[PDB]
């Protein structure tokens, strides 16, 4: 497998975190994967020409859709789930939740599961 | 690093040990969970763990091919090779505040500790007072060896305590004194590189080999007792036959015969004890060509002469140290443009540094001089 | 066995390290390792001699001949040697 | 080879381990056939076995004195020693056949396969056509590196594959080279020699080493500072430890310190720059031993005396230039021949130069004297 | 054969391109092993390679002085020159 690490990028500030040395702050494989996941979610699909069709999501386009609330909930689940699962490190994403806190303004949760989160059987002959 | 072959005995399976242990029993049951099994199995398991871990690790640390850490260092000390040590970041910090304020040596100022990053501690190497000007500069050093530190220009901004009257502490320029512990594999390479059998006396051949080892040394020549007392001159030409630059000379000098040894130091260069060495480069003779050049219609005199200068210099590049300048061939280099009509309409009084014969170099290389049109009245 | 273990260690370490160029750095540490006392090679002014200067806080015994035996054996054959001992 | 004197506690007996095992018990039968004895004996067996096979062998392979495999090669590497590799045998095949018949390089020609020998194959190293006399000499190698290649002459008369025109082929010469891998025994000494030898450069030993590198130099002795700072002397002898020939001195002179000079080649000798090296032959002071030797069976007295000459000749190397020849040491060499059963059963009345006294060289090298049976 | 004296700026070194690459940055480590150095070096490698292999070779094949293939044959055609063709050997069998 041998996934590799990457460099931090504070999405709050929209800038790379760099040490006092001036070198960019490296970080772990798992940290890099979490960094990647948020970026892929925020990248719309088919539009940013640098990436292929695999990368990116389509959540923004769903806003203009005329589908009902429940239909939009399933589409959110499908879109987020499809976008994340392309990464090798993903094991499973699910347990989605939704809260239409206002009449038409939504908050939703979902839980991601890594490859390392798997449970291993203990036996040998 | 090299993989470690292991003896078959040291890699025995746990069950194989236990099976041999239970071989002699034939009257009493040896089922798992039986009393005989209880007495014997922990011994067999403990043997396998100790045999596979404790003994194999001992074998690994034995040789420098697979040793590590302190163990690899001592094998370096067997053949007298030491790994490099780290250093503390060194630099200067600017201070601003009340003039009456005084800043003492040993004061601690750090970087901005955060959730993401911890603060890097630095210590002042000097005691100063702000009495004359509001601004003062104090030399400082990182309290921890290694490339940790070597911070950016404005990184140092934190004082652990609080000194009265100080208005702002800011580093002005990035620190540079830090360097980390040498890599184990690099040091392991150094341990294994130092395995030359002979050719270590410091003869002319040895010195030539040592000079050639330094990069940028195209050719090297040795003079034995040029100043007596076993002194050795090392005349070097660069890769392109040219005189070695001063930096290259210092590198070859320092590589073979260091000159910056302090009181508590001795030369580590390839030059053995008592063999005085000096690195030299020959003198580049400049060939100033003089002739009454005549150029074609409307062409640039400077352009044609520069092209002729390039043509002659290319020929001069072929000459070696102590070579012979061919004046008569140089006539045709000027005359080459005449055949091709490359500017020169005619020339006369063709000389090289006011000489009309082949010049022999002696401890000299030859380079292009100044092309001078005589313009004789 | 009856010799001091540290003496045996110092002899061994110096013995192993004698396999490269006799540069002043290597010669100093070999003699330093054998003696255990700090040594500075002077690179004597005389045309073909090299000086040795030793320093130890604890001093030395009255016998140090074997050091000179090794130095004679270890030095380049065309160089003489001089010594001075400091506390 | 050298043996490692392991401490006793690192080589405890199994029974001693077992006996110490049973010491703890106080109120239970510790006899054979009991649970305590029967259950504990395998533990003692493994503990002793691990102690011997594990630790001692592990410790043994660490040092070159008791290493055998890649561990020995690694140890030899650390001090610059490398095991010699095998090589192919080589030689010439005299072909025979119709002139113009083509034979290619790389063709497989073998010896005569037999019941006790397979077809020892060889590979042609040259492409050539049969010459004017219906013959051509082609060099060939051994396909298998090692002594198998070094076959005798006339053995290679077999060509593999259907090629006509060639009438016959043969190897006029027993092939040479064909080195196999260097043995452990040879490699161990080279590693041991490198480990023990200081291997400096510029010291007197190196001068002796360079002198002995010159052929004909049996024994060499070097005097540092013979004429002050910068001055070195070399004193060489022939294989018989007699006065070296002047040509040998000239050879060693050119090898280590040429007197002729050049601007590029100052001296280009093995000695360092700044040295002033002299090459001569020393004063050969013979020390003729005479004893009432008594000789054993299965040995020739003259051969035994020559062996004793070689042994004492080795002792003369141990004797320093200007050293002291020890009568007691010569007793050791003579008696050791008896303890080794090397053709001497008894000896007596030993007198070195007809005196039972230790002889002091006056800055000379002792030469090997004549051994006399009294 | 004749060589085309290409201008220097059309033959910039990779490192010179990379050095000019790093000139813009001001407050970030531009040392080797950094993101800035490591990320920008392949760009300099391609830019220099395209500049040399792309433009110089493209310009070279345009002129007959530095053309080799069908491009040379086309250039020879434009001024009426045509490459000579192979032919069969011939003779008599008795």
């Amino acid at each position: 497998l041998d996934l590799k690490g990457s460099f931090l990028f504070d999405f709050e500030k929209g800038e790379f975190v760099k040490n006092a040395d001036g070198t960019l702050k490296k970080c772990d494989k798992v940290q890099a994967y979490k960094q990647w996941c948020q970026k892929a979610i925020l990248t719309p699909r088919y539009k940013k020409a640098a990436y292929t069709n695999i990368y990116g999501s389509e959540i923004k386009d769903l806003i203009a859709s005329n589908l009902s609330q429940s239909a939009k909930e399933l589409e959110i689940t499908r879109l987020i789930k499809e976008t994340i699962l392309v990464h090798p490190y993903t094991k499973e994403v699910g347990e989605f939740s939704f809260n239409w806190l206002e009449n038409s303004r939504l908050v939703e949760y979902e839980f991601d599961v890594l490859t390392i989160d798997d449970e291993n059987i203990v036996i040998d002959g | 690093e090299r993989e470690l072959p292991i003896p078959v005995f040291l890699t025995e399976d746990e069950d194989s040990v236990h099976e041999r242990m239970l071989s002699n029993f034939q009257d009493v049951s040896t089922l798992e969970g039986d009393f005989i099994y209880d007495a014997t199995r922990p011994t067999a398991e403990q043997i396998a763990e100790l045999k596979q871990l404790g003994l194999q690790n001992n074998l690994k640390i034995a040789f420098p091919q697979t040793s590590y850490g302190t163990y690899l260092e001592w094998l370096g000390e067997c053949k007298g090779v030491f790994k490099n040590q780290p250093t503390k970041a060194t630099g200067v910090i600017t201070f601003t505040g009340v003039q009456g304020t005084i800043i003492t040596k040993g004061t601690i100022v750090t970087t901005i500790a955060t959730d993401e990053k911890q603060s890097i501690e630095f210590e002042l190497l000097e005691t100063k007072t702000i009495g004359e000007n509001e601004t003062v500069d104090i030399k400082a050093e990182s309290r921890i060896v290694g490339t940790i530190g070597n911070v950016s220009k404005g990184s140092i901004s934190v004082l652990l305590g609080s000194i009265s009257g100080v208005k702002s502490i800011t580093n002005k320029e990035d620190f540079r004194g830090g360097t980390d512990i040498e890599d184990e594999e690099h040091f392991r390479e150094r341990v294994l590189v130092a395995e030359q059998e002979d050719k270590l006396s410091g003869a002319s051949s040895d010195y030539i080999r040592w000079a050639k080892e330094v990069d940028g040394v195209g050719y090297a020549y040795v003079v034995s007792e040029w100043a007596g007392a076993g002194t050795v001159k090392v005349l070097i030409l660069d890769k392109n036959r040219k005189a070695a630059t001063q930096e290259l000379i210092d590198k070859v000098q320092e590589y073979i015969y260091p000159l910056n040894i302090s009181e508590g130091e001795n030369r580590d260069g390839k030059a053995p004890i008592g063999a005085l060495v000096t690195v030299v480069t020959p003198d580049t003779l400049l060939i100033n060509v003089k002739a009454s050049f005549i150029f074609s219609n409307g062409f640039s005199e400077e352009t044609v002469l520069n092209n002729l200068k390039t043509k002659i210099d290319k020929y001069l590049d072929k000459i070696d140290l102590g070579g012979t300048v061919s004046y008569n061939a140089i006539q045709a280099i000027v005359g080459s443009m005449m055949l091709t009509d490359e500017g020169i309409e005619d020339f006369s009084n063709l000389t090289i540094n006011d000489v009309k014969e082949n010049i022999k170099l002696q401890d000299q290389v030859v380079g292009i001089g100044e092309i001078v049109n005589e313009v004789v009245g | 066995l009856d010799e001091d273990m540290e003496t045996r260690r110092r002899k061994v370490i110096a013995k192993l390290q004698s396999k490269y160029i006799m540069t002043p750095k290597r010669m100093s540490m070999i003699l330093q390792s054998y003696t255990g006392a700090n040594i500075k090679i002077n690179e004597n002014i005389s045309p073909y001699t090299f000086g040795v200067e030793l320093t130890s806080t604890q001093g030395f015994p009255k016998d140090l001949e074997d050091l000179y035996k090794r130095v004679n054996v270890i030095k380049p054959s065309h160089l003489a040697v001089s010594y001075k001992l400091v506390s």
